């Protein structure tokens, strides 16, 4: 079904106007995963920096979400897990040599400092965003600090500890019947897909890389059990995909879902590790090929949340999120960077663009036709809302 | 403060001359924020308040590494779970911990006369178990260990061989790449996934001809002045019919966990769903297996462990031809009879009206 | 057959056996009258789905998921998760931003704590002595984040002494506040000056590596053009198309596939460019002498003139006009004696088969060739393909370079690598293609070391013009191949018959058979034969392979023409 | 050197277990439906109903009780794979919290009894027992094996825990994995 269509530039939709909300806490940039770690909370600052030098503060309202407490966080995890997070510190780690192996928090995602505080900030942001949507003061909530979608119910796997996307979706589900979770990080969002695998009120659709790559999950045949048969859409792509192929796969699947699932609230996980040049990711996308998808989701005009995600090189991800926010506010942003405090990272051209490499594209069109054919054939049965 | 950081030197120090030589050629608006952020606590749940013998580095019970307690009286050490009963690391034994064997020795005081005496005592008490007596006495004197199958039963099957740590490995596991990680850091970008290099993967090595794709019958080799028409031929490990990664729709090179199997290997399980179980034995290899030729070749059913020839029950091609014709024609007959009874009940209920 | 396997499951397992044979498989289908299904999730028994889970209401119970679980070790087969390659320059670019993060992290933590310490000092100054006597500072210093200031203190104050001073701070504010505040300010100053003075070198270094570390399909390319261009590969591609066409011909519903290779030749100036390149190469080359130089120029010129039927004098005018902006028949050069002399001078069925087929005003032409002629033509069409790819990106790249808005805020601080503008290699807003050609001239001449060529082609063509990194080692190849057509007498005489045939203005099938047989006379049954069949109206070049018993021309469409070729093949008693 | 010749089908069942508690990471569901005591009581009851000699039935009941007590005392020491030990410890904790001292025979299934039998030759040949006594033990356990192979499909059937219920095995969570294997 896939048909090669070239890259049409991204443009602002004229009529779709909406009163958004930007959540930012002034402290989260201090944390820092110890030494050499691919994800770090410096890139949460740089983004905000640009939004404050481009002057988007006149275009939308920025808040700071009061943090989540233990009872509120424990809507998903088990008491023991949340508590062990709230207690651990690198001085008395030795006291915990049983739990620190049960819960996986000592090896790939170490314990550094402010851990509980950082996780609480992200969780509180996500929840207050869903709530303000829910209550309805706004129509969008960006939360570039949250988005920890690998954190399972009782183990923190993949550098992320508190799985705030699930809390946000629950607070969304308190009022809205059906919610659609669109994931475009290169890895597979196994946390959310698992934690809504046996339900029909939340439909998760993840475009990820398959092969010997973290976390080895997300085949095409995982399509939900129980009452939630045919309510999960995993799309396994192959290496080296470019912006044109990614758009040509994305657009029809999302249109088909929103034709048949008819969600009342969208949650879009806007990760940045699908970009060209990341330490972890292997795709070859640009800035335009990544903003195009968020533009497409916004086009329909549903109350939505945009959440952050990965990010392994703070330059690409910082500029990408500044561009995505600009796009969400019906403003095409000027391609020249103003003067900001972190002006030094963006060399050598000192521009707002991200450049793709000449890595070799592997996604053969026949492969895509077979995948989209299987997915449409499955989704033929979600026609009843 | 003088302690080196990631940069190579103290933090309050500029670059050395060696680095700057080999690395050279020769108001803002986020002052604000504490004025625009106003807290949000609009959430629904805001009501919620919220003699020096050196010990081992191995579990001599399971010969794998871990966090282990060591012995005060013999060099043998175990993980905290490998004891009977297993000991909690939170409440360690107050004082020296003595293994089963050394505790045994000090209980017997190195006097075998008391050994034979208490053996006679034990066999005197429970004459009820006069046979198992020796073992019932000795069980408390041997140090624990995991349970390894006796080799005389691992030999009954040839395709069952132990892994590195004493684990089941039934030859469906590819191999220990080991040195391939050094290979993974290839000097020339030619990594395992075989990206941008498929000239001589489309061509058999020994023979020299082309590897055809059973489903589309073309080794699509493209042209390495125009590589966008390759199609990544890969070959199975059992039957070796070469397939396209686009015919068997999977998109990855199975290279780490197991060996890949074509869609041309029949079952190895059933799940009848109306839900019965296996139809296949294991590989009861060697001389011990008995092959049995039937005396009747038309309605003998016997198993699903058939072996085809020109307790494993051999059979000929024409026999299975006949048996499948039997299935087909009995199925068409019973389907016709079901339609017949359906229509005849229909006619009975019509003529009743 | 023993009612062990389902009906539809059998249908699916048979589809993989009869899928490409649609008739047989639909015959089988109409003849027969036609839980963990995901391999990644297990199921936990309903004895572990009961955990504390404090704050779940009724809705969070019916909607969440507790039993069905899955994790990346049962999916990875206990061994997996391979990683990408990340070529060297990319990790050399990683280390820089790692050092950047270290510095900026420490600086910003110091700032965030020092400001709160300063406002607490502002609070304590205006108080009285009795109030500073009883003042205590609560954990958090009245702020929201409790652990960062302890971190900076323990970094600066010898963590044991860090604890000492932090507790003496919370309990003795009035005596410890100013000293620690002043020391934090001093450390911030020293760190900041060192940070900027190192920040100079960081940029100086990442400038010489960035583009070289974003464009690396182009370094798997210094070898994938010296090793994947040999004749083995060149014949292998086309023989593979041939074999696959044959083994799909047995698939009778598949139509007769097209000839092996097709080519289009739209842009004509590139031939002039290639002749100038070859001339410059040999002019620099010292492995041949002057007569051989002139022989080489002459062969390239006149073969390109004839095979493409391009008027020679127009070629000459265009070539000399090219030489302005920088400051004889083919047989006559074919035979050494001719070249040296000219250089020192300065039933009814057979008859009807033979009568029909003499095409009038020949427009479709042929070349027959043994291997080395294919390799010469192959190098030629490859080099043309590359140069055309560029001259097609030309306009867009010019419009790009013309609009590169230099931020003078950076150039005053010399933040941009003037290296390639210092030697002036950068592409002015004029024709970037002409600049590429002239640069290649300089490289062949050696006027610029190779690395400068590579970096110029990276920056001017941001990522897409890497294939020209070999533009030298390819031309040397082509020219060298040309020399064979002079020396191996066999190839010279085959090319001789080529001159004859392409020079013939009217011919039938019969004379074509004669051409085939006279050429196959020169090479034995060990050599192969391929037709380079030329179409001048469309300028399309179609290369066909030949199994040594195959026909001269592609198989006809009608039965009458098939009988005609059969009878004209029997008319010459050669084995049909 | 004594040798015990188990029927082939029970060797296949044992290897099937040996894979199940190895690289599929399942464990034995407990308390199973048919423990050791029910098995041996049924065996002895069925064999005493046919046997007429007194000494035959005396040695029968002696063998039963002896195998019972020795399984009871050895299970903890040498019948458990690495991955299972955690479940064992948790069972001890539960028993000592409920104040019922643990008996292996009334919880554990028959597969552990097959593990014991498969060991038995080494157990005997590591000792100084009488040749006639060890011989009668081999003959006896062989008759037990025969009676067990007559009913092999009452205990050792397969049920695929991941889909319906009450299979002889169950799956482990990642936390149980982490603690038991990688403590
Ligand atoms: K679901
Ligand atoms: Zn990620
Ligand atoms: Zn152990
Ligand atoms: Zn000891
Ligand atoms: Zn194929
Ligand atoms: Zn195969």
């Amino acid at each position: 079904v896939y048909e090669a269509t070239p890259f049409d530039p991204i443009t602002v939709k004229p009529s779709d106007k909406r009163r958004v909300a930007y959540f930012y806490d002034a402290d989260v940039g201090n944390y820092a995963y110890g030494a050499g770690h691919p994800m770090k909370p410096h890139r949460i600052r740089m983004a905000h920096s640009l939004i404050m030098n481009y002057g988007l503060y006149k275009k939308m309202e920025i808040y700071r979400a009061k943090p989540a407490t233990k009872q509120e966080m424990c809507q998903f995890h088990t008491d023991e897990y949340i508590d062990f997070l709230s207690r651990v510190t690198p001085d008395n780690l030795e006291m915990f040599k049983r739990e620190s192996v049960k819960f996986n928090v000592g090896d790939d995602c170490p314990v550094f400092d402010g851990l509980y505080e950082y996780c609480s900030i992200s969780g509180g942001g996500s929840m207050e965003g869903a709530a303000r949507l829910n209550r309805g003061k706004c129509d969008v909530a960006v939360n570039y600090a949250g988005g920890l979608h690998h954190a399972k119910k009782s183990e923190a796997s993949g550098f992320c500890y508190l799985n705030d996307i699930v809390l946000g979706i629950i607070e969304l589900l308190r009022y809205h019947p059906r919610v659609l979770y669109i994931d475009i990080d290169v890895h597979h969002g196994d946390g959310v897909e698992e934690a809504f695998y046996t339900t029909d009120r939340v439909m998760t659709c993840s475009f990820h890389k398959y092969g010997e790559f973290f976390p080895g999950t997300g085949e095409l045949r995982d399509i939900g059990v129980g009452a939630g048969k045919n309510y999960a859409v995993n799309v396994p792509l192959r290496d080296g995909i470019d912006d044109a192929t990614y758009r040509s796969v994305f657009e029809p699947v999302i249109k088909k879902i929103m034709e048949w699932y008819q969600p009342s609230a969208v949650v879009l996980q806007c990760g940045g590790d699908s970009l060209s040049g990341d330490r972890l990711g292997c795709f070859n996308l640009s800035m335009e090929g990544h903003a195009n998808c968020v533009n497409y989701v916004k086009s329909f005009g549903i109350p939505m949340m945009v959440v952050g995600g990965g990010g392994y090189t703070m330059r690409n991800v910082a500029r990408t999120w500044c561009f995505e926010t600009g796009l969400l506010n019906n403003v095409v942003l000027d391609k020249d960077l103003p003067y900001n405090e972190y002006y030094e990272y963006y060399g050598p051209d000192y521009k707002l663009s991200v450049r793709p490499s000449n890595m070799f594209n592997v996604n053969t069109p026949e492969y895509l036709d077979k995948v989209m054919t299987n997915i449409f054939a499955n989704l033929e049965n979600t026609k009843y809302a | 403060d003088s302690k080196v950081s990631v940069t190579g030197l103290p933090l309050n120090k500029g670059p050395s001359e060696k680095i700057k030589r080999e690395s050279l050629w020769n108001d803002l608006k986020t002052f604000l924020t504490e004025n625009m952020t106003e807290e949000s606590n609009i959430r629904s749940t805001i009501g919620w308040n919220g003699i020096d013998f050196e010990n081992e580095d191995f579990c001599s019970a399971c010969n794998q590494s871990g966090s282990f307690l060591c012995c005060d009286t013999c060099p043998k050490s175990f993980h905290f779970l490998c004891l009977d009963p297993p000991i909690d690391p939170n409440n360690l034994p107050k004082g020296d911990w003595h293994c089963n064997e050394c505790k045994f020795k000090i209980f017997i005081n190195n006097s075998m006369a008391t050994l034979k005496k208490i053996e006679s005592n034990f066999i005197k008490q429970n004459n009820n178990v006069k046979i198992f007596a020796k073992l019932l006495f000795n069980i408390d004197s041997h140090n624990p260990k995991q349970f390894q199958l006796p080799n005389y039963i691992k030999e009954t099957f040839p395709a069952v061989k132990t892994g590195s740590r004493g684990q089941y490995s039934d030859e469906n596991d590819k191999i220990p790449l080991t040195d391939r990680q050094l290979f993974n850091t290839s000097y020339g970008q030619s990594i395992t996934k075989l990206d941008s290099y498929n000239p001589d993967t489309h061509i058999d090595s020994n023979s020299g001809k082309f590897l055809i794709c059973y489903k589309c019958n073309q080794t699509r080799l493209g042209s390495w002045s125009h590589p966008e028409n390759s199609r990544l031929i890969m070959t199975c490990d059992y039957c070796q019919t070469p397939w396209h990664l686009d015919c068997v729709p999977r998109a990855s090179f199975k290279n780490l966990g197991s060996k890949w199997k074509c869609p041309l290997h029949s079952p190895t399980k059933v799940y009848k769903k109306i839900y019965k179980v296996w139809k296949k034995q294991r590989l009861i290899n060697k001389k011990n297996q008995l092959y049995y030729e039937p005396l009747q070749k038309i309605g003998y059913q016997n198993n699903g462990n058939i072996q085809i020839i020109p307790k494993i029950t051999q059979i000929d091609e024409n026999s299975i031809k006949y048996d499948f014709f039997d299935k087909i024609y009995k199925s068409k007959m019973v389907q016709k009879r079901k339609l017949f009874q359906f229509q005849e009940s229909l006619i009975d209920k019509l003529v009743s009206n | 057959s023993q009612d062990i396997l389902d009906l539809d499951d059998l249908v699916e397992k048979v589809d993989f056996y009869l899928g490409s044979n649609k008739e047989l498989f639909t015959w089988f289908k109409n003849f027969v009258g036609y839980e963990a299904f995901g391999p990644s999730y297990k199921r936990l028994p309903k004895s572990d789905t009961f955990m504390p889970c404090s704050g779940r209401d009724d809705m969070c119970w019916e909607v969440l998921n507790d039993e069905w679980v899955g994790h990346p070790v049962w999916a990875s087969e206990d061994s997996g998760f391979i990683a990408h390659r990340k070529n060297q320059y990319e990790e050399t670019l990683f280390k820089i931003e790692e050092e950047r993060h270290e510095y900026d992290f420490y600086i910003e933590s110091n700032l965030r704590t020092i400001q709160c310490l300063e406002t607490i000092v502002n609070k304590i100054e205006n108080m009285t002595e009795n109030e500073k006597a009883n003042f205590k500072l609560p954990p958090g210093l009245g702020h929201t984040s409790m652990t960062i200031y302890k971190k900076v203190i323990r970094k600066v104050y010898d963590k044991e002494r860090g604890f000492e001073i932090i507790d003496a701070l919370h309990e003795h504010p009035a005596v410890t506040a100013p000293v620690v505040l002043k020391r934090l300010k001093q450390k911030d100053e020293e760190w900041r000056r060192a940070q900027r003075e190192w920040n100079k070198v960081w940029r100086e270094l990442e400038q010489k590596v960035f583009f070289k570390s974003l464009d690396h399909l182009g370094l798997t390319f210094k070898q994938a053009d010296k090793k994947l261009l040999t004749t083995k590969q060149l014949i292998s591609e086309i023989s593979s198309i041939k074999v696959d066409q044959t083994n799909k011909k047995i698939h009778w519903l598949t139509p007769k596939p097209k000839s092996q290779l097709d080519f289009d030749f739209p842009d004509k100036n590139i031939f002039y460019d290639i002749l100038c390149l070859a001339d410059t190469f040999i002019t620099h080359t010292t492995a041949y002498s002057n007569p051989d130089k002139e022989r080489l120029k002459d062969l390239l010129k006149y073969f390109i003139s004839l095979f493409f039927s391009i008027s020679f004098e127009k070629i000459e005018e265009s070539l000399y006009s090219h030489k302005q902006n920088v400051s004889m028949s083919l047989l006559d050069i074919l035979h050494r004696s001719r070249y040296q002399k000219l250089k020192r001078s300065n039933g009814n069925l057979v008859e009807e088969a033979n009568s029909q087929g003499i095409i009038q005003n020949r427009s479709i032409f042929n070349l027959f060739a043994n291997t080395n002629i294919y390799i010469f033509f192959r190098h030629w069409t490859t080099i043309y393909e590359r140069l055309l790819e560029i001259k097609q990106m030309n306009e867009r790249v010019t419009k790009e370079i013309n609009t590169r808005s230099t931020v003078t805020f950076a150039k005053d601080l010399d933040l941009l690598s003037s290296q390639l503008s210092e030697m002036g290699l950068d592409f002015v807003g004029e024709d970037a293609y002409k600049q590429v050609l002239r640069l290649s001239r300089r490289l062949i001449n050696g006027d610029l070391e190779h690395q400068w060529f590579e970096e110029s082609l990276r920056q001017a063509y941001n990522n897409k013009a890497f294939k020209l990194y070999t533009i030298d080692k390819v031309t040397q190849s082509l020219v060298k191949h040309a020399h064979t057509l002079m020396t191996d007498a066999k190839t010279a005489e085959i090319m001789a018959l080529f001159v004859k045939d392409r020079n013939a203005s009217t011919t039938s099938a019969k004379d074509q058979i004669i051409y085939r047989l006279q050429v196959r006379s020169h090479m034995s049954n060990t050599e192969n034969m391929f037709r380079i069949e030329f179409d001048k109206r469309t300028l399309h070049v179609s290369i066909q392979y030949i199994a040594l018993d195959d026909l001269t021309l592609k198989e006809p469409k009608a039965d009458e023409d098939k009988w005609k070729y059969y009878v004209t093949s029997y008319a010459l008693p050669h084995p049909t | 050197k004594i040798s015990l010749q188990i029927p082939i089908k029970l060797k296949s069942v044992l290897v099937d277990d040996w894979e199940y508690v190895t690289k599929d990471k399942k464990i034995c569901r407990l308390p199973a439906d048919v423990t050791v005591e029910m098995v041996l009581n049924k065996y002895e009851h069925e064999v005493s109903q046919e046997l007429e000699s007194p000494g035959s039935q005396s040695q029968l009941s002696e063998y039963c009780a002896g195998l019972k007590l020795y399984f009871d005392k050895c299970l903890g020491n040498m019948l458990l794979y690495r991955l299972e030990r955690l479940q064992y410890d948790e069972l001890l904790k539960k028993s000592s919290k409920d104040q019922k001292p643990l008996v292996p025979i009334r919880i554990y299934g028959a597969i552990h009894l097959l593990r014991l039998i498969s060991v038995l030759p080494e157990l005997i040949s590591s000792t100084t027992m009488d040749l006639q006594s060890c011989q009668l033990l081999i003959k006896q356990t062989e008759d037990f094996l025969v009676w067990l192979l007559m009913h092999v499909d009452e205990y050792f059937n397969d049920k695929d825990p991941n889909r319906s219920d009450d299979a002889l095995y169950v799956n482990t969570s990642s936390q149980y994995e982490g603690v038991a294997l990688g403590m």
